[PDB]
């Protein structure tokens, strides 16, 4: 199986938040990871906690869906959370895609998306890079999908994790590296950003300006 | 206190070999199940391999036939031999203890003791100066009277790169993104400044890219590259 997690979850300090782990016998362990640090076991089985983990964290499971709940958020709870489990496949273990839990400290902000086509100078260097810039959003969690015409593209995609701007909102960048032939062999390319359930999509074409 | 400390990572060429070691303190590697977990930069956790108490080993499909986990009880250390390394293998490798299921001699998916990790970077690159390309403003990067323009700093090694605009005279509205590690082993970042759209005709915008490792400084004027 594979474990699916929502990309984002948020709550104000003192509020409660619950994140879900869905998998395609069946039970789930949870891990917490702060930036630059190793993962930390928060809860295993349904609701057993290691020593030192606060009682704020609790877990449950309903059929296919395992859940992790945090009951009074503290700003130190802002981190990425992964679930892990056994697998029906070859591998012994699978981890979830990951959920960033944001402890809200400012109002939510919708992202701004700017998509740059390859410059003619880079094409002269036999390269072509699409630059998708996502800015001025909060919480700092986005998902980026690329399209060639209407076909999704996964290869050649690199995306940075959101970091703060000068005005304390988040920014992120995404790149699609193509050959100059790949760039000119399609009608258009699109960068699609998903933030808090909403989607912004920008499109560029080889015949610009 | 119980500790795990990984070691052995660094720069290695594709196809080369590298061995990571996992030394334990205040608890024994012998009677525990030990795992390896890696994480590519800016990505999620991926399980790598596990060794049982009596010696059974299992590997992920993305690593089968190329990696090998070992146990040395004399030094109380855990090993991970990595051969035929690819650019998919560059990651922070973590060493973790897997709690055993109570009723059976089977490891659970609960890893309670972790190391700090060691960075492995698979790349053929050495010192390489960056290539700067303009991100010119156009009708699609302008909205509400403000214009976005930037510089694409591409294919340099190693970190870091510092970017300024107009020799530091332009700091407001500037954001330089973190670098990304490409499959070719080289780094790339972008830096953008948000300016008034009416200034695009008169005001000059120049990004100043500095790469001290290669002793390279590149000045690039960004203008509306009209056709």
């Amino acid at each position: 199986s594979a474990l699916t997690q929502p990309p984002s979850a948020s709550g104000s300090p003192g509020q409660s938040v619950t994140i879900s782990c869905t998998g395609t016998y069946n039970y789930v362990s949870w891990y917490q990871q702060h930036p630059g640090k190793a993962p930390k076991l928060i809860i295993s089985e349904v609701n057993k906690r290691p020593s030192g983990v606060p009682a704020r964290f609790s877990g449950s499971k309903s059929g296919n869906r395992a859940s992790l709940t945090v009951s009074g958020l503290q700003t130190e709870d802002e981190a990425d959370y992964y679930c892990s489990s056994y697998t029906d496949t070859n591998n012994f273990y699978v981890f979830g895609t990951g959920t960033k839990v944001t402890v809200l400290g400012q109002p939510k902000a919708n992202p701004t998306v700017t998509l740059f086509p390859p410059s003619s100078e880079e094409l002269q260097a036999n390269k072509a890079t699409l630059v998708c810039l996502i800015s001025d959003f909060y919480p700092g969690a986005v998902t980026v999908a690329w399209k060639a015409d209407s076909s999704p593209v996964k290869a050649g995609v690199e995306t940075t994790t959101p970091s703060k701007q000068s005005n304390n909102k988040y920014a992120a960048s995404s790149y699609l590296s193509l050959t100059p032939e790949q760039w000119k062999s399609h009608r258009s390319y699109s960068c699609q950003v998903t933030h808090e359930g909403s989607t912004v999509e920008k499109t560029v074409a080889p015949t610009e300006c | 206190e119980v500790q795990l400390v990984e070691s052995g990572g660094g720069l290695i060429q594709p196809g080369g070999s590298l061995r990571l070691s996992c030394s334990a303190s205040e608890f024994t590697v012998s009677g525990n199940y030990m795992t390896w977990v890696r994480q590519a930069p800016g990505k999620g956790l991926e399980w790598v391999s596990i060794i049982y108490t009596g010696g059974s080993t299992y590997y992920a499909d993305s690593v089968k036939g190329r990696f090998s986990i070992s146990r040395d009880d004399s030094r109380n250390t855990l090993y991970l031999q990595m051969n035929s390394l690819r650019a998919e293998d560059t990651a922070v490798y973590y060493c973790a203890r897997a709690l055993k299921l109570q009723f059976f001699d089977w490891p659970s998916h609960a890893f309670d003791i972790w190391g700090q990790g060691t960075m492995v970077t698979v790349s053929s690159a050495s010192t390489k100066g960056p290539s700067v390309f303009p991100l010119a403003p156009s009708s699609k990067s302008t909205s509400g009277g403000t214009a976005a323009l930037g510089c694409l700093v591409k294919d340099y090694f190693p970190e870091p790169v510092t970017v300024s605009w107009n020799s530091g005279a332009l700091t407001s509205g500037v954001h330089t993104f973190p670098a990304v590690l490409q499959s070719s082993g080289l780094y790339s970042l972008s830096s953008v400044v948000t300016v008034p759209s009416s200034s695009l005709g008169t005001q000059t915008y120049i990004c100043n890219v500095n790469h001290k490792p290669s002793n390279t400084k590149v000045d690039k004027k960004v203008e509306p590259k009209s056709c």
